[PDB]
DNA sequence: GGAAGTAGTTACGCCTGGTC
DNA sequence: AACTACTTCC
RNA sequence: GACCAGGCG
């Protein structure tokens, strides 16, 4: 849905890094280099950013009022 | 009894009484479906 | 040559142009475009009992989806409103009537004959051809593929039925009487006829007709069908000398007894027993014209063609007798045609239209007789309009769709659509079922056939009774829609085929069969087949046409029917495939589409018959001059849930089946529309994730936009014996951070029902003076209107819609709606609306947060099911030298017995994907090899085996062995322990048997069956058996008259006990027995049986 | 002795929903 | 359906 | 209450 605030495994905060990672990867930079620059060294943290889906945009359209 | 109701297609509020009004419809877009709105009261939620 | 990675582009284009539900949409669009008018053309004009009046039928027209308000008019209706207000998403159906007054036709009148339910996303629905934003504005998920119906607010999907090919004769051996049996299922206007011929052990030929109670000698039927001459019969059946002799022997004993004119009478004796000779003749000719080979026709002119077809069937059974041909396989897909939504709707509409036609005839006759001819001919339009009564057809169709019981013996045709997630819905929309009974051991029908390759998924099938009988389509499968047969017949005849009337079949002449019926004869049948396929590739012949030949028996089969499962292949000619690199580039750049490639003759569609003639290669480097086709993508032979599994060829087949079946039960964002959707139950994983090791097919289909599951860090070690026996150990810190979190939705419904006489019920908070009043605490959250405020915490047995009904006790009774006794949550949404009839309707949705706990079921894509055996704090979990803590631990003892190497390869691939920052391709046969993954893991700085040095959290020292750890995509299934736990101390009982009710929803009791009774007996526990089966179910006391043995009567008014049968008052004593046994005594005293009871002193 | 007919069975729970 | 076992006409 | 369908071991 929306990017998790913390890594499920070790609790490192990765909420802010997702949008930077997405824009840098779309810019054409190497994903490994981007993830290293962001500070995610453990592959548990890299799993959180690499496998996340922004589903909030696709469901914001329907309101419950 | 006048009750606050919210339309389905449009989000703007509609006022009527179910017991009296035989026909329920938003008198602006003709929508038969309405939402009972959330009361403006505090709700305590445990963050766990 | 072309890389398989380049054929992937073409396959992706195939899935892009045509969705995953194209079979339903194609069949239903064909039904609407031509099927309805075809049915109405079968149903000739209504002729009533009027002197000079009858009505012809014009053109069927279906309008836009609209709903007639009870007090308003036909407003436009959209699917969301249809599925929220509990309506049926249907459209008006209009039929023109042509009145024929004394042989002349007046101006037409358009009358509505009923409503026809509309399948979503079809060419008549309001969602057709709408952009994503337009569908979103209508409160719909643009990812939804349609292909289903909405009937009374519920989504119904019609599952295709794997029937036997119609009008095709199959030969097989009885193996009991040494009788060769050849049967055909002739279809005409929705009616099937099982015409079979039989060569018994005596060498005589017998024919079976469904409505003829006894078999009849074949020559008798042949002569009854207009074949006067014996030599003509012998020539027509066959020209081979051995067959000629067999027919001569079979015909001498027939001609010596029954001639041409005698055969009809002989059949009439069995069909219509009695002395009425004219009635016997009428019944015999009726069962000949209608009940024997109906597909040939019902007119006497079609009798002769029936004779030719019967002769061909006899020739086939004789050839089987001589062993010149093998037995016909019934599981071979050349012999099975699917029945889709279009044809099933056609049959159902035919039945409903027959009902409507008969009803209108009755109404017309009655109204004419009961008001003469004053206005029937003065104004015929009103006479027709008032006699319509259109509700019959719509009620019949809607009832059939809602219950699923089709006309005839078919049941379960329409099933409730599964909306657990994306995979479940799409797989349900791509499902195939067999009509065979699930109880019987259909060993030949429950096994995988070689013809299933590319047509049916080899691994996705349910466990248990339905195994093998319920099948799902392969991703490359395409199901045909029929083309007009007459044009195909004319083209084939123009190709050089001469009809059998002019030229008779000969051993050196090819027998050509179109659509399973023999049409003519040609020489050099291979040339005809080559010309046919060359014409099809050139584009002048439609795609649906398929042709095959058989050198063994010199037969050319041409198929143009509907319901054939086909697969696409690349045409290979002279060792060079037709597809080239420039075609792939054009497809990639969007200049070329899949239909274009099919039209140019680059890619071909083959069913089982044509594939029999093929020699298919599997890889481009395997192509030789002898190959006829090349496989577009061998990984597309799997189903969709089966394609979810990564590295499926490194797993055992049972585990692949388990994983494919469990992929349809996972939790995730199945549809973005869930918030405003009203559904009985639903789930929502709070943080779905893309599988790090995933197939490219999953991205092409769209599973990535609706993922269901998460990537876990999995360590394979034994930990405190709490993951023993397929149990799973999980991390508490991971759960508390959102791992596998989910929310459960339930939607309760309350309707303000309007009873007869104006006695309505009311939405209100009931006063305590009403009967059946619950506690005043249960109405705590209710509003004065009578509805619970949203976002108000609701626990078990709290009411949501306070409701009171008119009294019917022998004050107003209470019928309010409360949550189920074992369910809690928060009121997410309360909507109010109006029903179809006009009564008020309210839907209340309650959401319950389900944090994982002990007992919740988790599964991986490789079939490793398990429940949480323990929830361990993070400080107790082991950790790796790289700082990696598992989110989940699995016992190694579950790996080797199951032989799921694919799970280990997926763990390696997931670790490599996380380290690289690029997801790993795990496609079925072109995915990244395990050797490459191990080498890459080695180069990334980790051990190539995937084992890592781990430390014990409890004691702090490193484990002796290097622990295998990786990233595996685990999914949480909807089998939560909160939805299954049940306990009943004491509660309601059934009225009939006084035993506890059945079901978790109604405080039911657990059935202590007879198997448990034998278990208790084998232990010697006699008093425990008494306590479990007598005290705790239905213990009662009865009065028995010792003199007679009947049951004595106790008069509570007179305070006396006596036996009415004999009038005894002193020899009466109590006995103790289960109420079920007293009921049994009652049912035995019924049907006149006397169960006299003898009593003993204890 | 056939040679057909006829009848009698075909695991145990459990859960969900939907329609009568 | 697919097995058995009778039954029962032959 | 009994019918159907889908699952679970
Ligand atoms: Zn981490
Ligand atoms: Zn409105
Ligand atoms: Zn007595």
């Amino acid at each position: 849905m929306i990017v998790p605030v913390r890594c499920f495994t070790c609790g490192k905060v990765i909420g802010d890094k997702y949008y930077e990672f997405k824009r840098r990867v779309e810019a054409g930079e190497d994903p490994e280099k981007v993830l290293d620059d962001l500070g995610l060294e453990r592959y548990c943290c890299r799993r959180m950013l690499l496998s996340h889906v922004e589903l909030i945009d696709d469901i914001m359209h329907y309101r419950v009022y | 009894v006048e009750a606050v109701y919210r339309c389905f297609k449009c989000g703007r509020e509609v006022k009527l009484d179910l017991s009296i009004t035989r026909d329920l419809r938003c008198p602006y877009c003709g929508s038969k479906i309405l939402y009972k709105p959330r009361p403006k009261v505090p709700r305590r939620v445990k963050a766990i | 040559d072309v890389t398989p990675d380049d054929l992937w582009i073409v396959m992706e284009s195939y899935w892009q142009e045509k969705g995953l539900v194209r079979q339903h949409l194609d069949s239903y669009n064909a039904f609407i475009e031509r099927g309805l008018q075809e049915v109405v053309n079968e149903f000739g004009g209504i002729k009533p009992d009027i002197p000079d009046f009858e009505v012809k039928f014009g053109k069927i027209r279906v309008g836009e989806p609209e709903f007639q308000e009870p007090h308003g008019q036909r407003k436009p209706l959209y699917p969301m409103d249809a599925r929220i207000r509990n309506l049926t998403y249907a459209a008006p159906l209009y039929l023109e009537m042509i009145p024929v007054i004394k042989g002349v036709e007046q101006d037409p009148v358009e009358v509505r004959i009923g409503e026809l339910p509309i399948m979503l996303k079809s060419k008549v629905c309001r969602l057709y051809g709408l952009s994503d934003e337009e569908l979103i504005k209508l409160g719909e998920d643009p990812k939804d593929p349609g292909g289903y119906f909405i009937i009374n607010g519920s989504e119904r999907v019609i599952v295709s039925i794997e029937d036997i090919a119609p009008n095709r004769t199959l030969v097989e051996k009885d193996e009991r009487q040494e009788k060769y049996i050849a049967k055909v299922f002739s279809y005409r206007h929705g009616y099937r006829a099982l015409v079979a011929v039989e060569r018994r052990k005596d060498g005589i030929l017998y024919v079976d007709i469904p409505n003829v109670p006894k078999p009849v000698k074949f020559v008798y039927v042949m002569r009854a069908l207009g074949l006067e001459r014996d030599k003509d019969i012998v020539e027509a059946v066959g020209n081979d000398p051995e067959v000629q002799q067999i027919m001569f022997d079979n015909l001498e004993d027939a001609s010596d007894i029954t001639t041409q004119q005698e055969a009809l009478e002989f059949i009439g004796k069995l069909v219509a027993p009695g002395q009425a000779r004219e009635y016997r003749l009428k019944r015999a000719e009726y069962v000949i014209d209608n009940n024997l080979l109906p597909h040939m026709g019902v007119s006497p002119e079609d009798r002769i063609k029936k004779a030719y077809y019967l002769g061909m069937m006899a020739l086939k059974v004789i050839e089987l007798s001589l062993g010149r041909r093998p037995e016909d396989d019934k599981d071979h897909y050349a012999n099975k045609r699917l029945r889709l939504a279009g044809d099933l709707l056609k049959d159902l509409f035919r039945v409903a239209f027959s009902q409507l036609v008969k009803d209108i005839q009755y109404q017309m006759t009655k109204t004419y007789q009961r008001k003469g001819d004053k206005y029937t001919f003065g104004n015929i339009h009103r006479f027709i309009r008032n006699s319509i009564r259109p509700d019959v057809l719509t009620e019949r169709i809607e009832h059939a769709l809602a219950t699923g019981a089709w006309p005839g013996g078919r049941t379960g045709v329409s099933q409730l659509l599964d909306r657990t997630n994306y995979m479940s819905t799409l797989s349900h929309l791509r499902r195939v079922t067999s009509p065979l009974d699930r109880e019987q051991p259909h060993f030949e029908a429950r096994d995988l056939h070689g013809t299933h390759w590319g047509r049916i998924c080899p691994t996705e099938t349910p466990e248990g009774p339905n195994c093998g009988l319920v099948k799902n389509l392969a991703l490359m499968a395409q199901i045909t829609t029929a083309v007009p047969e007459e044009e195909i017949r004319e083209y084939l005849m123009s190709l050089g085929i001469v009809p059998i009337e002019v030229r008779r079949p000969d051993p050196t002449l090819w027998r050509v069969y179109l659509n399973g019926v023999l049409i003519g004869t040609i020489e050099d049948g291979k040339a005809l087949v080559q010309r046919i396929r060359q014409d099809r590739r050139s584009g002048k012949i439609s795609d649906v046409i398929n042709v095959a030949y058989y050198e063994d028996v010199k037969e050319v089969y041409v198929n143009s029917d509907d319901g054939r499962v086909r697969r696409p292949l690349i045409i290979v000619e002279n060792g060079v495939p037709k597809l080239t690199k420039e075609h792939v580039q054009a497809v990639k750049e969007g200049r070329l589409k899949w239909s274009d490639l099919i039209k140019m003759g680059i890619i071909e569609y083959l069913d089982a018959e044509e594939e029999e003639n093929a020699y298919v290669a599997m890889w481009p480097w395997e192509v030789t001059e002898e190959h006829t086709h090349l496989e577009l993508m061998p990984a597309a032979i799997l189903g969709l849930p089966a394609s979810l599994v990564p590295y499926p060829e490194h797993n055992a087949a049972p585990r692949n089946t388990y994983g494919a079946g469990m992929a349809k039960q996972s939790l995730g964002l199945g549809w973005a529309n869930f918030r405003i959707r009203v559904d009985t139950r639903g789930h929502l994983l709070h943080y779905p994730q893309i599988p790090l090791v995933n197939s490219r097919i999953m991205k092409a289909v769209g599973y990535e936009d609706r993922p269901a599951g998460q990537n876990f860090v999995v360590a394979v070690l034994a930990y405190q014996g709490y993951n023993m026996e397929d149990a799973i150990i999980i991390n508490k810190a991971s759960i508390e951070r959102g791992l596998a979190r989910s929310t459960f939705f339930r939607t309760y419904e309350a309707e303000e029902k309007k009873y007869l006489g104006g006695q309505t019920d009311k939405f209100e908070i009931p006063d305590p003076t009403v009967r059946g009043y619950r506690g005043e605490k249960y109405y705590r959250n209710l509003d004065e209107d009578g509805l619970i405020f949203p976002e108000s915490k609701v626990e078990g047995k709290d009411v949501l819609v306070g409701r009171t009904s008119p009294p019917r006790f022998l004050e107003r009774r209470e019928t309010s709606v409360a949550v189920r006794p074992s369910e809690k949550g928060v009121v997410d949404k309360v909507i109010i609306t109006e029903t179809g009839d006009g009564t008020k309707l309210v839907k209340v949705t309650v959401r319950d947060l389900r944090i994982p706990e002990l007992g919740d079921k988790f599964a991986s894509r490789h079939g490793q099911k398990g429940v949480i055996g323990l929830i361990v704090p993070q400080e107790d979990m082991p950790w790796t030298e790289s700082g990696i803590v598992p989110d989940l631990i699995v016992n190694p003892h579950g790996i080797p017995s199951r032989m799921t190497v694919g799970q280990l390869i997926e763990a390696i691939g997931g670790k490599v994907a996380s380290l690289k920052g690029r997801r790993v391709d795990g496609t079925a046969f072109i995915g990244e090899p395990e050797e490459k993954l191990r080498k890459e893991l080695e180069e990334l700085g980790f051990k190539h085996t995937g084992r890592e040095i781990m430390y014990d959290g409890i004691t702090g020292k490193r484990l002796e062995a290097d622990i295998f750890i990786g990233v595996i995509y685990y999914q949480r299934l909807h089998h939560m322990v909160a939805d299954k736990i049940h306990a009943r101390s004491r509660g309601p009982v059934q009225v009939l048997t006084k035993q506890p009710t059945e079901g978790r929803a109604r405080e039911g009791g657990l059935r202590f069956g007879e198997m448990e009774r034998d278990v208790l007996v084998g232990h010697g526990a006699a008093m425990l058996l008494i306590e479990r089966l007598l005290e705790e179910s239905d213990k009662t006391e009865v009065w028995v008259c010792e003199n007679c043995g009947h049951i004595a009567l106790e008069d509570k008014r007179r305070r006396r006990v006596y036996c009415p049968v004999c009038g005894e008052e002193e020899r009466i004593s109590k006995v103790e027995m289960s109420y079920a046994f007293k009921l049994l005594l009652d049912e035995l005293k019924a049907m006149v049986i006397r169960p006299k009871l003898n009593l003993s002193e204890r």
